[PDB]
RNA sequence: UGGCACCUCGAUGUCGGCUCAUCGCAUCCUGGGGCUGUAGUCAGUCCCAAGGGUUGGGCUGUUCGCCCAUUAAAGCGGUACGCGAGCUGGGUUCAGAACGUCGUGAGACAGUUCGGUCCCUAUCCGUCGCGGGCGCAGGAAAUUUGAGAGGAGCUGUCCUUAGUACGAGAGGACCGGGAUGGACGCACCGCUGGUGUACCAGUUGUUCUGCCAAGGGCAUCGCUGGGUAGCUAUGUGCGGACGGGAUAAGUGCUGAAAGCAUCUAAGCAUGAAGCCCCCCUCAAGAUGAGAUUUCCCAUUCCGCAAGGAAGUAAGAUCCCUGAAAGAUGAUCAGGUUGAUAGGUCUGAGGUGGAAGUGUGGCGACACAUGGAGCUGACAGAUACUAAUCGAUCGAGGACUUAAC
């Protein structure tokens, strides 16, 4: 990585976000803005992917909503996330949990690992 | 018309105040030096000659050193001209710095596109392939060379050949941030050329 | 990315279960539709005794896609299926209930009835 | 990037492992200039393992070095010599354990030949 | 495709202009005095950078 | 559709489709207008206009045509009914077989049907790219002007003007602002993805490293889950914007010839997506070989001169380390007062918790040591290795006139 780009983007990196890994369950408090007014919408799901480095790092959270799985991908350091809570620490064996895309119900469970 | 020479450092992204995520290209422009002012009287046209990126003495030759002697500066690796500039606002030896631009300003960016070597009609000219199955033996070929009547191929029948490495201008890019301390320009979007390649940032000609 | 021959689930109770995309509207050579775009489609599977019947040519709006949609803030949303809602020309749905989550993008395209009816608008 | 040396991946890996053990045993071999240039990086990274000396490093090297006798009198294998003689020789040298010296073209195919040896 | 007309002796010779060899890039070996190729070890005496 | 039989029977391969286009205008859309039995919205017809654009399917070998769904529009023709040494080979007209029908028959069509070998290594011109030589009145290093050439040229919907003008209502503007798309093009890999055969991990069979443990070979990279650089689109940024000049059809002003009238004869305007520019790219071999800045400096030989030869200057090359470049040349970054590549060290990203040991379990295995170990191309640092010594090329500037 170039050292210059790290310095330029350093100010905009967020420092309050908790450490989490693929497999953990997160409540992402997303600042939804419909114009003048903004309302925090919570998206709770499993972290299935976390790629990239520095200011360009992103992560993907997956949940089943009304029978349909939904995945949301966010920039890790985006100011549009108000807060992230790690609800649960999951025991997984790989960085990308793509296999969860084909599973549903009991097959899609992630073992907990008390941190 | 404003302009400055710089090196392409790479791309990253920046969050705007309203939360938008803007991709930016980082251009590093150590202060340029005005090496020569050309005039209509002496040269037939008005232009400013900017030197950029001080070259090691060993790499510079004697003709170069003499040319930059009047500006009282180290030899420069990259020399370019700018036309359309306010001649009176510039003096030989003056340093041109990134702070001539400001955030939000619209600029054109010139560079040499990355080379791709010898490329076929499909890649080089975005032509269509033939069928891949149903007996086809025509896949990545450049198509009929033309009608029979002329007994020759018309000029401009596009064919394989060396691709990339041409001078290319992208117009109407926005300056996102000017880091005077580090001599950086953050320009929204991407610009031609490989990393470390010379980039020219001028005030937009369509403004 | 919905195109001709794409089959979609229907996310309402109009009577159609599955539709096949006939045409993506909104420009001469337009190849692909995304969330919020209106398509012409035929009803391939229908619920017996529904308002819409098998073999009808209807208009629908795409409310979910696997490809999903990128947002200005740099986030994305994807779903595991492609679903649409049968609509009239005034953009009201022809059914009365919407099933499953729908994307926020429908508010931008003024499908307000669908958004209000959806069990979740993400 | 890296060179393919006109061989598939499996053949190329096999040749590079052969050359490495050959160079460890003899400390100097003549080969084609391009083969020598590729060998350089491979062998030097093996020498780094020898300098580390720990069992984990040794097993990484054991996975690469061919099982060939380096010195019949002691019954010393290439891997033992690597850890016991090569590493000891270059304990205080930071990188650059080999040098390439170019010979003329080889008769028969005009191949540019080279000497590669431990420095 | 086959040649429509034979090639003249002039056209043949004009083509072969660039079909040429170059003199080798020689430099005297300062140790033994034999000529070697620049940047190659001397075959004759085995010297390089003033070392055998 | 024909008439003729002038070229081709020591061979000018066919219909349809595919790839690639190019031209005409008798204009399908977009632009500008006259007339209207043009209220408005729409239209009809004629004129100017070829800049750009001009869809995806069902049926059929099909062209065509009908149909489905769109579009601003789904234009008409020429180019050997453009394009088979560019592709396909479904139709048709080789050999097989069959039906109907005709024939005494072999067989045949006034009809069908199933199956049936598409050869060629590009010499020349042409076309797209890349070099070497010389030239351009000294020898070099850079920066450039632009004669000239190429590229681009498309358009929808919505909001506002305004439910205004218009109309009895129904409906519903011009012009002028503003937003956002489709198709198309350029660039780029930060984002979303693809690839990633010298990256990480899991796992099957068998064989090998003496055995255990840990590993290697082979099985499509054995298979499977990820993935760095690079290359990428379906991803992202941007473009066709503002306008000038001269015009077309048209509209005119002043104005006689011809006391009036008249756009025209003198004279003065206006007026198109079109023309010339503006915008992008190439461009001095533009032999008319241009211009500017800087550097080198008048050497040594001979010959009566003309001129020739030899060392060099500035500078460049050979050779060497390479990649941001690349088929090869070339281009670019470097060649020891050098970070050019490799290695080494420190990182990033990637994988996902190494081996050894200990503990828990009868065991498979789990946990701790420990975000561990490993890591191709990415970043920074570091002369440890290789860029040695050398060789080759490269000016001394013609004559005439004019002004100094
Ligand atoms: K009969
Ligand atoms: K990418
Ligand atoms: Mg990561
Ligand atoms: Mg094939
Ligand atoms: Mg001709
Ligand atoms: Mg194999
Ligand atoms: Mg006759
Ligand atoms: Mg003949
Ligand atoms: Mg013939
Ligand atoms: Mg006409
Ligand atoms: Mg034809
Ligand atoms: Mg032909
Ligand atoms: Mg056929
Ligand atoms: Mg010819
Ligand atoms: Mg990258
Ligand atoms: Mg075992
Ligand atoms: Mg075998
Ligand atoms: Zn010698």
């Amino acid at each position: 990585m170039q050292k210059l780009i790290e310095d330029i983007t350093k100010e905009q990196l967020r420092t309050d976000l908790p450490a989490f890994r693929p497999g953990d369950t997160l409540r992402v408090h997303v600042k939804v803005v419909e114009g003048n007014r903004e309302r925090i919408q919570i998206f709770e799901g499993v972290v299935i992917k976390r790629r990239g480095g520095g200011i360009s790092e992103t992560f993907t959270v997956r949940k089943i909503s009304y029978g349909v799985g939904v995945e949301r991908t966010f920039p890790v350091h985006t100011p549009k996330i108000a807060k992230i809570e790690v609800v649960r620490y999951g025991k997984v064996r790989r960085a990308k949990l793509y296999y969860l895309r084909e599973l549903r119900g009991k097959a899609a469970r992630i073992k907990e690992i008390r941190r | 018309t404003k302009g400055i020479l710089g090196r392409k450092i790479g791309m990253t992204q920046v969050f705007a105040e309203n939360g938008d995520l803007i991709p930016v290209t980082v251009i590093e422009a150590a202060p340029n030096v005005v090496l020569q002012k050309k005039t209509a009287e002496n040269d037939g046209y008005e232009a400013i000659q900017l030197g950029f990126d001080d070259k090691r003495e060993k790499l510079s030759n004697k003709p170069e050193k003499g040319h930059v002697a009047k500006a009282e500066t180290a030899p420069k690796r990259f020399v370019k001209e700018l036309r359309g500039v306010e001649m009176d606002a510039y003096e030989v030896g003056q340093e041109v710095k990134v702070e001539i631009f400001s955030a939000g300003e619209i600029v054109d960016v010139t560079g040499v596109s990355k080379g791709k070597g010898f490329q076929g009609a499909i890649k080089r000219h975005g032509q269509s392939r033939g069928p891949m199955s149903h007996g086809s033996r025509y896949h990545r070929r450049p198509g009929s060379m033309g009608p029979v009547d002329p007994n020759r191929v018309f000029k401009g029948k596009l064919l394989p050949g060396r691709m990339g490495g041409e001078q290319i201008t992208v117009q109407n890019l926005e300056i996102v941030k000017v880091d005077a301390e580090r001599n950086l320009l953050l320009i929204k979007g991407n610009v031609p050329g490989a990393k470390k390649s010379l980039i020219t940032v001028k005030s937009a000609v369509k403004s | 990315m919905i195109q001709q021959e794409t089959r979609l689930k229907v996310a309402d109770n109009s009577g159609a279960r599955e539709v096949l995309t006939i045409k993506v509207l909104g420009g001469s050579g337009r190849k692909t539709a995304n969330i919020g775009d209106v398509i012409v489609c035929t009803v391939k599977q229908a619920t017996p005794g529904g308002v819409v019947k098998k073999g009808e040519v209807v208009k629908a709006v795409i409310v979910r896609t696997k490809s999903g949609a990128r947002r200005s803030d740099g986030s994305y949303i994807s779903f595991d299926e492609n679903a649409c809602v049968i609509i009239r020309d005034d953009k009201s749905p022809r059914g009365t209930r919407i099933f499953g989550p729908v994307a926020r993008e429908l508010r931008e395209n003024n499908f307000m009835k669908i958004v209000s009816l959806a069990p979740e608008v993400i | 990037s890296y060179r393919k040396l006109g061989r598939t991946s499996a053949q190329r890996k096999a040749m590079l492992r052969d050359l490495t053990t050959d160079l460890i045993i003899n400390e100097r071999i003549e080969t084609t200039e391009t083969r020598a240039k590729e060998l350089r990086s491979v062998v030097e990274k093996m020498i780094t393992l020898g300098k580390r000396g720990d069992l984990h490093a040794r097993r990484q090297a054991a996975a690469y070095i061919r099982n060939e006798v380096a010195n019949e009198e002691n019954n010393q294998d290439a891997l033992q010599k690597l850890f016991s003689d090569i590493a000891t020789r270059y304990e205080e040298r930071q990188g650059g354990y080999t040098r390439i010296m170019k010979l003329g073209p080889r008769r028969g195919d005009g191949a540019p030949m080279a000497i590669i040896e431990l420095v | 495709a086959v040649p429509f007309r034979r090639t003249s002796k002039m056209k043949k010779r004009l083509r072969r202009t660039h079909f040429k060899l170059n003199v080798p890039g020689m430099t005297e070996c300062p140790s033994c005095g034999e000529m070697k190729l620049s940047h190659r070890v001397c075959k004759a005496c085995g010297s390089y950078n003033g070392k055998d």
